[PDB]
């Protein structure tokens, strides 16, 4: 096509700078390009990232990156609906364990990146009662399969 | 005599190969239908059977049985790759219905016994009449079947 | 201008899909079924297709906590608007997300199969609907105060003025289990399958979103739009290899 582009492009450099690859390396990540690519995707992701981690290699990295206010809530836990709602309001990050396949209908509105803005505040409808949504909320879905 | 003669002597009627049923009809069940068909055919033509002579009555009662018998095992016949092939096989074996015969180039179903005529006159269908019914499912065309 | 604003590409293949949905709605009594993968635009193509024709679309709203009796009351409200003689034919919109459980489908199939679900309203309420249709029957010149052909005529009108639109995804054997379980759905409704968007259509999608963005010679735009189609196609070929 002949579109203006640099002579030597690699996806790793665009997604993330060299310095932040050196940060990740310290937070229990290997130096192989495949894992850096993967780590670079989740940073630039416009959607919620569903991660597949046999040997929990991804999960260890996620725990390293999110040093502060990281909460891991499995699907099996009975107060997971109540915990997520309280997390959405004021949570740095959220991690969901298990959720191998057949994702619960309560998460389907959350999974949707479209949010409803009521004046100044932003409102996201999960379960019976709508919960107040805050910016810089992150959601990570890990599945061992 | 007719009941006894058509079930015991004919191996072809009870033969799985010759007659292909949709559902596995029991012997007793097919007899119950013959009886209920024969019933209604006697009530309609009771006054005609008394007016007629015993010789043409003896033909007429056999005919009534064949027609009733045909239909009592006719309905159950179907399934397979082609329904037409299973009918033609059943048409062939039943075509030998003792003294009474069916006209050639017609199915046993298509012919019904007329008491006044005695000619096994084929089923007459009423030429469809156009109707102003908006729904297509409401519009009913008559067929030989 | 009037309804909620919906953006769409309006490519050749999408437009063809609008045409053959408009066609199924134009046929009286016949119901439309749309089958396609998640995001095929079918729900938004239906709402548009409905509006193109002179029909009023009513979709049920499902809350997190919903009950069979709550559904019946939403349907019941729709049938009051159809019952009146001088009424525009109501379209009914359903998606896989709207069907939270399989119990909610049972009423809808008995509606869509023929007439209206058995014992939706009381007998005394039905009698008051029948009387309103009697005024129309006089104008039509159909037999009145027969209480057999009139009741029948009411079922014909209700059938003509109710259209049922279903939307499923053929991704699991769950939809196939719906077909097996629910006989009315597959035979009564007119199936419509959405194929993936052609390479030529994908070019037009990109060409629409790149508009109102600055470029050096706007030849980049026309080329990028090709590459956007080529990249999505090359994933499906790689996905087949995978
Ligand atoms: N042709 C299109 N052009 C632009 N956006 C589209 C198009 N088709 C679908 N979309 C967008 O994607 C969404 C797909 O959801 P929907 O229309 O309900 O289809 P589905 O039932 O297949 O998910 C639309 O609501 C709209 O936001
Ligand atoms: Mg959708």
């Amino acid at each position: 096509k002949g579109i203006p582009i640099t002579e030597g492009i690699e996806p790793l450099k665009i997604l993330t700078t060299e310095a932040i690859k050196s940060k990740w390396k310290n937070e229990g990540l290997p130096a192989d390009p495949m894992s850096l690519e993967n780590a670079a995707i989740i940073t630039a992701c416009a959607r919620w990232p569903l991660i597949i981690d046999p040997q929990l290699q991804g999960s260890t990295w996620i725990r390293g990156k999110q040093g502060e206010n990281l909460t891991t809530i499995s699907l099996s836990q009975p107060k997971w609906l109540g915990a997520l709602t309280s997390s959405i309001s004021s949570g740095r990050a959220v991690l969901i364990e298990g959720i191998q396949q057949e994702i619960d209908a309560t998460l389907d509105p959350l999974l949707q990146r479209a949010v409803k803005k009521n004046g100044n505040q932003l409102q996201l409808e999960i379960g019976g009662d709508p919960i107040d949504y805050d910016p810089n909320f992150k959601l990570f879905l890990m599945t061992k399969l | 005599r007719c009941f006894q003669s058509y079930f015991e002597q004919n191996i072809d009627v009870h033969d799985k190969n010759r007659v292909r049923h949709i559902c596995p009809m029991v012997d007793i069940a097919m007899i119950q239908t013959i009886c209920t068909i024969l019933d209604a055919l006697l009530i309609q033509h009771l006054p005609k059977l008394k007016q007629m002579k015993e010789e043409d009555e003896k033909q007429a009662l056999e005919a009534f049985f064949i027609f009733a018998g045909l239909w009592a095992i006719g309905g159950p016949v179907g399934g397979g790759q082609d329904d037409s092939k299973d009918m033609k096989e059943f048409n062939t074996v039943w075509k030998g219905a003792a003294k009474v015969k069916f006209p050639e180039q017609g199915l046993c179903y298509d012919y019904y016994y007329d008491i006044n005529e005695n000619k096994w006159n084929t089923w007459k269908v009423e030429d469809y009449l156009p109707n102003d019914q908006p729904l297509f499912s409401k519009i009913y065309v008559a067929t030989i079947h | 201008e009037v309804k909620a604003q919906m953006n769409l590409v309006l490519f050749q293949q999408a437009m063809e899909h609008v045409s053959r949905i408009c066609r199924i709605l134009d046929m009286p009594g016949n119901n439309a079924l749309l089958v396609g993968v998640g995001g095929s635009g079918k729900q938004s193509l239906c709402r548009l297709s409905t509006f193109i024709n002179g029909f009023e679309i009513d979709q049920l709203v499902v809350t997190a906590s919903f009950t069979i009796n709550d559904l019946r009351n939403n349907l019941q409200e729709i049938y009051k608007k159809i019952a009146k003689p001088n009424s525009i034919a109501r379209v009914f919109m359903i998606t896989d997300s709207q069907i939270k459980e399989e119990q909610f489908l049972i009423p809808i199939n008995d509606m869509l199969n023929s007439g209206w679900i058995f014992d939706l309203f009381p007998k005394e309420d039905m009698d008051s609907l029948v009387s309103g249709v009697r005024n129309e029957a006089k104008g039509e010149g159909v037999d009145v105060n027969n209480l057999t052909a009139l009741t029948s005529y009411f079922l014909d009108k209700i059938r003509k003025n109710l259209k049922v639109v279903l939307c499923f995804s053929p991704v699991g054997d769950t939809m196939r289990i719906r077909s097996r379980k629910f006989p009315g759905i597959i035979n009564n409704t007119s199936i419509d399958w959405f194929h993936p968007w052609p390479h030529e259509a994908l070019i037009d999608v990109a060409f629409r979103f790149l508009e109102e963005i600055e470029f050096p010679t706007e030849e980049i735009r026309q080329s990028i739009s090709l590459n956007m189609a080529k990249v999505h196609s090359s994933i499906d070929t790689a996905n087949e290899k995978f």
